[PDB]
RNA sequence: CUCCGAACGGUAAGAGCCUAGCAUGUAGA
RNA sequence: GUGCUCGCUUCGGCAGCACAUAUACUAAAAUUGGAACGAUACAGAGAAGAUUAGCAUGGCCCCUGCGCAAGGAUGACACGCAAAUUCGUGAAGCG
């Protein structure tokens, strides 16, 4: 132990050192080397390390996640929360590094600062993906308010049909029939007559019939198709199946 | 630059210049296309052109 | 998701040049409209008239390619720097160099006179960028940084004076005096090779694979991405009244209007005799002094030469 | 030791499919 | 370019005058230990004193906060040697020439990235206060020092007067320092009992005024106690502390500065 | 008839051994 | 130290005022330690060298030279780094 083991240490430190020395590439042997420390726990000399290898290429994920990582493994939850920080203020496009960062609050279980970290990140309008673990994250806990609020900025910074489809059906599955028929009317109103297509009124007929409102259903199905751009051949056939199905249903 | 190192000289900036242009714009290769095998194909194209 | 675009009336190929022996680099315009510079992988550098589009004058200069020009407004001057690493000045009256800037270290790929304060700037494919004193050959700044060749300069009078563009896929703006970097804008994914600066909206674009990017001065805000030329692009020319030009590295040649970044003409050109269409491309551009004629060096030792189509109405060519 | 590098301001890739993978 | 629009210098260094006339040339010399251009700052520390100059980059005064006229540490007035030895600091500023230059240019980088009022790197990570550091403090303000180096010049066989400027600062043959931790090493401390089951304070000199609560209100901070049992007798308080680390943290922490109520009171080991 | 040339492009090879003109002007006690 | 108070008020002293604003590697240095193509002496073109190319990268450096002249003289084991399937793992998402 006391001396022998002193020795094993000199050795392959000095082992590592020389091998990134040669090289100064590659972070294989600096990542081996983290792990060779990590093992020896001494958590200060292999973060010293970590940062090293950030000085050698700043650029590199999984780099950072090992960083990340071995500050879960060891408890330095203030020194991961940096970590953390200093990545994505670097990187706002990788959004692995959101990802497990915002798990990390979960983990921590700061729902105030998993919020706050979410709030920055939809600042860069990752993408739907991301909106849609925002949304799934919000509804663990139900917060109606704000999953609503979090679908209409999410279907106003990626203006989809679909996403608004979306965002009708998380309302049909919370109840707000009120406010989904308002998402409908709403989005053919900003859809406009322009681009408007088939699946946001297929969509509309098939609510109204769950509503019961056949009638309603009908003046919307020809109403649309007459007013919007209507035809091509496949379209207006499963329109017509699907009205089909909205008058008998 | 002189007389001497006219040769070498051109042909170092046209190699660089190959080397920025298309493995800027041909990568998708992106890890790298084997670009010294593009340029090796580069001197075998030429040594053809001057052996006709 | 926008007003409706300005109508500007296309571009027709009228007059064709062949005289180079090489590549042409690069090509400039004098001041008053009279005859235009251009500078060849020739290792010439030959003076037309602007008019009767003849060969007024050649002068052997370098030693290898001139990859840039640049001619004097407060002076006959008349500035060449090449792959020679090295940058010259030419008196236009006694024709002959007068001085020579030495300094880089490696090929020189452009560069510009500032406006007002008599000072080159010129990059180089050597990590760096220089300021010189127009008379005395004093550099005063070695603006450095980029990561890799310097690929292009433009420089003005307001702050920020440089902005450097680079196959660091970076964009760099100086404040000249400290000599300092302010500003970094690192928006692109492929290296950026052409940036200009818009004549009275202080603004500036830049082009690279991808698709050109808007930027509003003094700071770099990021504006109106513009796609649709989607070829590696070599020259930005903007005009008066908006029209916006990227000549593409394989010949096509793209027109759009500033504002709304509406690409409205592809011209996709047509080669000379000899010339292989492997060969095509497009290197520099330039309009005129009086913004009514367009000259285009390209790859094929040609200088091609388009006009406003003047039998163009609403109904010939609409707006979509 | 130089000026701290900027956020990469970035676009994500799309990967590479086998068309172009071998293309 | 090193460029100090201010002194990094203790009262030592500057000079019992309140108003001091000090000029700074830009890039005046290199640094001695990065050979980088600074600015250099000659002022009179006093009249009938020595004319003295700033000489070091701010890198190499803000890495070790050496009062860089008077080279000793500005919170402590102390040298290097004594310094680190006392913060157990084993400062591996590397001997090279390239990594002495190169890193000092680097911990001026840091410097500069720093608010440079508290040090970058692993020295200005230990401020744990020494008490031995605090016995070889010299509070007083040196100006004899000020004066320049008529009186029987510095004898040759006296080790201090070859002054050795450069390891002296890197860490190295502090002949000052060698002999004032000598005597820190001779000053006094509680030395440990060789009979380990005793938690045995005693406490000589406590007087009239302190009552075994207030007493126990000072042992407290170290661990838990048994019993106490004092004697106005002796002026002394005998106290059985439970635990054998808390009775040696007290010995360490009380001796020779313990002052409960204005007196230091001798923290000694039982009988 | 009074128009006056300068350099470079060079003097060795080594052995053992001998001696020299310089330089700096050092904070803490 | 200059000059002044219808200064105490004599011309002797004290005061008050107006100014006149901070030298200076202050050391006689204390100390600190080296080399010649020199003298002699020797000795004698010591072949061993065809080492079968040059120019680069390149920051491999020093000398002469005023040199963006010119000119000297130098470093090569400059490599193995592996695009790439195969399963396994975890993470996310959909049902």
């Amino acid at each position: 132990d006391e001396e022998e083991l002193n020795d094993y240490k000199l050795r392959k430190r000095k082992t590592f050192e020389d091998n990134i020395r040669k090289n100064r590439t590659v972070i294989s042997n600096w990542i081996k080397y983290a792990q060779w420390e990590e093992s020896l726990k001494e958590i200060q000399r292999a973060r010293s390390i970590y940062e090293r290898a950030l000085d050698v290429d700043y650029r590199n994920i999984t780099l950072w996640l090992k960083y990340a990582e071995m500050e879960m493994k060891n408890r330095q939850v203030n020194h991961a929360r940096n970590i953390w920080d200093r990545a994505i203020t670097t990187l706002p496009r990788v959004n692995q590094f959101w990802y497990k960062y915002t798990y990390m609050e979960e983990m921590l279980g700061n729902v105030a600062g998993a919020r706050q970290v979410f709030e920055r990140w939809m600042e860069w309008q990752p993408e739907e993906q991301a909106w849609h673990s925002y949304i799934n994250f919000e509804l663990r806990y139900k917060e109606v308010d704000r999953a609503r609020t979090i679908y209409e900025r999410f279907v106003l910074v990626h203006p989809d049909v679909k996403n608004w489809i979306k965002y009708a059906r998380f309302e049909e599955k919370h109840a707000y029939f009120a406010h989904a028929r308002k998402v409908y009317e709403r989005a053919v109103e900003f859809f406009g007559d322009e681009h408007m297509d088939e699946h946001l009124y297929v969509a509309f007929a098939k609510f109204e019939e769950n509503q019961k409102e056949f009638e309603r259903v009908r003046v919307i199905y020809k109403y649309a198709l007459d007013r919007i751009s209507k035809q091509e051949l496949f379209k207006n056939y499963t329109i017509f199946e699907k009205k089909f199905g909205d008058r008998r249903g | 630059v002189t007389k001497q190192r006219v040769e070498s000289h051109f042909d170092l900036e046209l190699r660089a210049a190959v080397m920025h242009d298309i493995l800027d714009m041909m990568p998708e290769g992106i890890k790298q296309n084997k670009a010294r095998t593009i340029l090796q194909h580069l001197s075998e194209a030429w040594r053809c052109w001057k052996a006709n | 998701t926008m007003p409706k675009p300005q109508w500007h009336p296309p571009w027709k190929l009228y007059r064709v040049i062949s005289g180079h022996l090489g590549w042409v680099r690069c090509i400039a315009v004098e001041p008053g409209n009279q005859w235009f510079v251009t500078g060849s992988a020739d290792r010439t550098i030959k003076i037309w008239d602007l008019a009767s589009g003849k060969l007024k004058l050649s002068l052997t200069g370098h030693i290898s390619t001139v990859r840039g020009v640049i001619v004097s407004t407060r002076s006959p001057y008349l500035f060449s720097c090449g792959e020679d690493k090295q940058v010259k000045c030419w008196d236009l009256e006694y024709n002959k160099v007068i001085r020579h800037y030495h300094g880089h270290l490696s090929a020189v790929y452009g560069l510009d006179l500032h406006p007002t304060i008599d000072v080159l700037v010129t990059c180089s494919r050597d990590s760096t960028a220089r300021i010189w004193d127009v008379r005395t050959k004093a550099s005063v700044h070695t603006l450095s940084g980029h990561t890799n060749a310097v690929a292009t300069v433009r420089c003005q009078a307001a702050e920020p004076q440089i902005i450097t563009g680079s196959h660091d896929t970076t964009i760099r703006l100086w404040d000249l005096v400290a000599g300092k970097t302010r500003v970094t804008l690192t928006n692109h994914k492929k290296s950026v090779r052409a940036v200009v600066l818009h004549p009275r909206h202080y603004t500036f674009a830049s082009g690279s694979p991808d698709n050109i990017k808007q930027w509003k001065f003094p700071d770099g805000s990021f504006i109106q991405n513009l796609s649709g030329h989607n070829a590696i692009i070599n020259t930005l020319t903007v005009n008066s009244d908006g029209v916006l030009v990227s000549g593409a590295d394989n010949g096509t040649m793209h027109l759009w209007d500033w504002r709304t970044g509406y690409n409205f003409q592809r011209v996709h050109a047509a080669v000379q005799p000899g010339s292989l269409d492997s060969e095509s491309g497009i290197f520099a551009c330039a309009f005129d002094q009086s913004e009514s004629r367009l000259l285009t060096a390209e790859a094929d030792k040609t200088i091609k030469v388009y006009r406003e189509d003047d039998t163009a109405t609403e109904e010939t060519h609409p707006v979509s | 030791p130089p000026s701290p590098p900027a956020p990469v301001m970035h676009s994500p890739s799309r990967k590479m499919t086998v068309k172009e993978q071998q293309e | 370019w090193e460029d100090a629009d201010f002194p990094i210098l203790c009262q030592t260094c500057l000079g019992e005058n309140p108003y001091i006339r000090m000029t700074k040339e830009k890039y005046g010399k290199e640094c001695k230990i990065c050979a980088r251009p600074f600015t250099v700052f000659r002022w009179c520390p006093g009249v009938r004193m020595r004319f003295k100059k700033t000489e070091v980059c701010q890198t190499c005064s803000k890495l070790k906060n050496v009062c860089q006229t008077c080279l000793l540490d500005l919170e402590y007035g102390l040298p290097i040697q004594v310094r680190d030895a006392g913060l157990s600091f084993k400062d591996d500023m590397p001997k090279s020439d390239v990594n002495k230059e190169y890193y000092t240019q680097n911990m001026e980088r840091e410097i500069s990235n720093s608010d440079g009022t508290r040090p970058v790197g692993m020295l200005g990570k230990a401020t744990s206060t020494s008490d031995m550091l605090l016995k070889l403090a010299r509070t007083t303000p040196y100006y004899k020092r000020n004066r320049p180096h008529h009186e029987k010049p510095t004898d040759p066989d006296d080790p201090l007067a070859d002054q050795n400027i450069k390891d002296r600062y890197y860490g190295i043959n502090d002949p000052v320092a060698d002999k004032l931790l000598k005597r820190a090493s001779t000053m006094p401390r509680l030395d440990p009992p060789e009979d380990k089951t005793i938690t045995t304070l005693y406490v000589g000199g406590l007087g009239d005024t302190i009552t075994e609560t207030d007493l126990r209100n000072h042992f407290y901070q170290f661990g838990e106690i048994r019993t106490i049992t004092v004697v106005q007798r002796q002026q002394c308080a005998f106290i059985q502390f439970a635990t054998r680390q808390a009775a040696e943290v007290a010995a360490e922490k009380s001796f020779n500065k313990l002052i409960v109520n204005g007196r230091r009171l001798n923290v000694k080991w039982g009988r």
